[PDB]
């Protein structure tokens, strides 16, 4: 065999979540080396072996130049987190979330806005079906049956967030990481590795005093709800007003 | 209106059978990994998510005729709220909260918990200095990564009841 993949598999089995199906678990193991190789090609990790070693250590580290290169993509197009209407409601309504989108100072997992734009639309600029997008994103069937919602940090917001030094990479023990998270600043997208997108952690957005009912109505009427110069939560818990635009969208045809 | 979700059939089947009050407690807490019911987007990953348990487990089984789940969940919750254990009281508070969040979203649910006594117990738990102190200090697992304390999460949640 190979010791690196033996420890990889052992560690996965130890941490596997109860929602993971036997099929997903089997795909996660079988496809592991393709994701390792993708990370090498992206200069995200030193070697395929190092990918497995870092996965087991739970401590994901990356070279400065690689992260700077990756941040460039996000600075150019902004950042995207696709979610359900139910989860949008929870940000406002669920008290433990403390009126923040993202896990308070622990942030929000994002990909680049460009990547979601490329992946979620057909060549005719039509939003893919809820079914297709649920498959792409590896979520439960019906997750987006009420709409594919999207958090968007614009380029200006993203740039100013980077200037503050607030962008993070995920690690094994990041809140919100689960047993299907992997190293390489990339998502695990099952057998269809062509659906894998880059992954960073952005600072959460404060929605203090906003009401879910009203925000969702504005989205229904106009397609989006926007916060100009939002308050963000820093990694250290500082609340800071940052120039730019954050949007909560219901995604639609172009 | 609430509707049975398509997904996570294994969770659905888990509750379509005789389930004891003790078993429901183990599920609602999820400190034992074998009873830990979460989903990909659960706020925390290392303890059960009572919203998943209601939405995917309890409500589908109730609908299939396992109506004893209502009285049994109420007793599990009564016990948890009187346990004097921080995580268990937290999970009780999160289950009543989960009902409210599912009501907000779905606008109508199969049933509503009898919660008067659970609410009372919770109030009495949070008057106890040792329980408040355990909650203020609770930093095991993912709680270690939040400035926001278990105690304050609990207090702000209670205010929303």
């Amino acid at each position: 065999g190979n010791m690196e993949r033996d420890i990889f598999e052992k560690k996965f089995k130890e941490i596997k979540d109860k929602w993971v199906t036997d099929k997903q678990a089997d795909e996660f193991i079988e496809t592991a080396d393709k994701y390792a190789d993708k990370a090498v090609q992206m200069s995200a990790v030193a070697s395929r072996a190092e990918y497995y070693r870092m996965y087991v250590s739970r401590k994901y580290h990356y070279k400065k130049e690689f992260v700077e290169k990756l941040k460039q993509v996000y600075k150019e197009s902004g950042a995207s987190h696709v979610t359900s209407k139910k989860d949008v409601m929870l940000a406002f309504d669920d008290a433990k979330r403390k009126s923040t989108i993202g896990r308070q100072e622990n942030g929000l997992f994002v990909t680049s806005f460009a990547e979601d734009m490329a992946l979620l639309f057909t060549d005719q600029g039509k939003l893919k079906s809820a079914d297709q997008i649920e498959n792409i994103k590896g979520v439960d069937s019906g997750k987006y049956s009420d709409g594919v919602y999207q958090y968007e940090y614009d380029s200006e917001l993203t740039k100013n967030i980077d200037k503050l030094g607030y962008i993070r990479t995920a690690s094994g023990d990041t809140p919100g990481a689960n047993s299907l998270n992997i190293p390489g600043c990339q998502t695990w997208s099952g057998k269809h590795i062509e659906n894998s997108e880059s992954e960073l952690i952005f600072p959460s957005i404060s929605v203090k005093d906003l009401k879910s009912k009203a925000v969702l109505a504005e989205i229904d009427a106009k397609g989006y709800f926007e916060i100009i110069d939002p308050t963000i939560i820093a990694p250290n818990g500082d609340h800071k007003k940052v120039t730019g635009r954050f949007k909560i969208k219901k995604m639609q045809d172009r | 209106m609430y509707k049975v979700p398509k997904g996570l059939e294994h969770y659905q089947k888990m509750f379509q059978k005789e389930v004891t009050v003790n078993d429901l407690k183990k599920y609602l807490i999820g400190s034992d990994k074998e009873y830990r019911i979460t989903r990909r987007d659960s706020y925390m990953g290392d303890i059960s998510d009572p919203e998943v348990i209601l939405e995917y487990g309890v409500y589908p089984a109730f609908i299939k005729g396992y109506t004893q789940l209502k009285a049994n969940i109420e007793e599990a919750l009564l016990e948890m709220s009187n346990s004097g254990q921080a995580l268990d009281i937290y999970q009780a508070v999160q289950t009543l909260n989960a009902e409210n969040m599912l009501l907000n979203y779905y606008e109508s649910l199969p049933f509503y918990l009898n919660r008067q006594s659970i609410l009372a117990n919770i109030t009495k738990a949070l008057k106890d200095a040792h329980i408040r102190e355990a909650m203020a200090h609770y930093k095991l697992g993912e709680f270690a990564h939040y400035q926001d304390t278990m105690l304050d999460m609990v207090e702000r949640t209670i205010e929303t009841f």
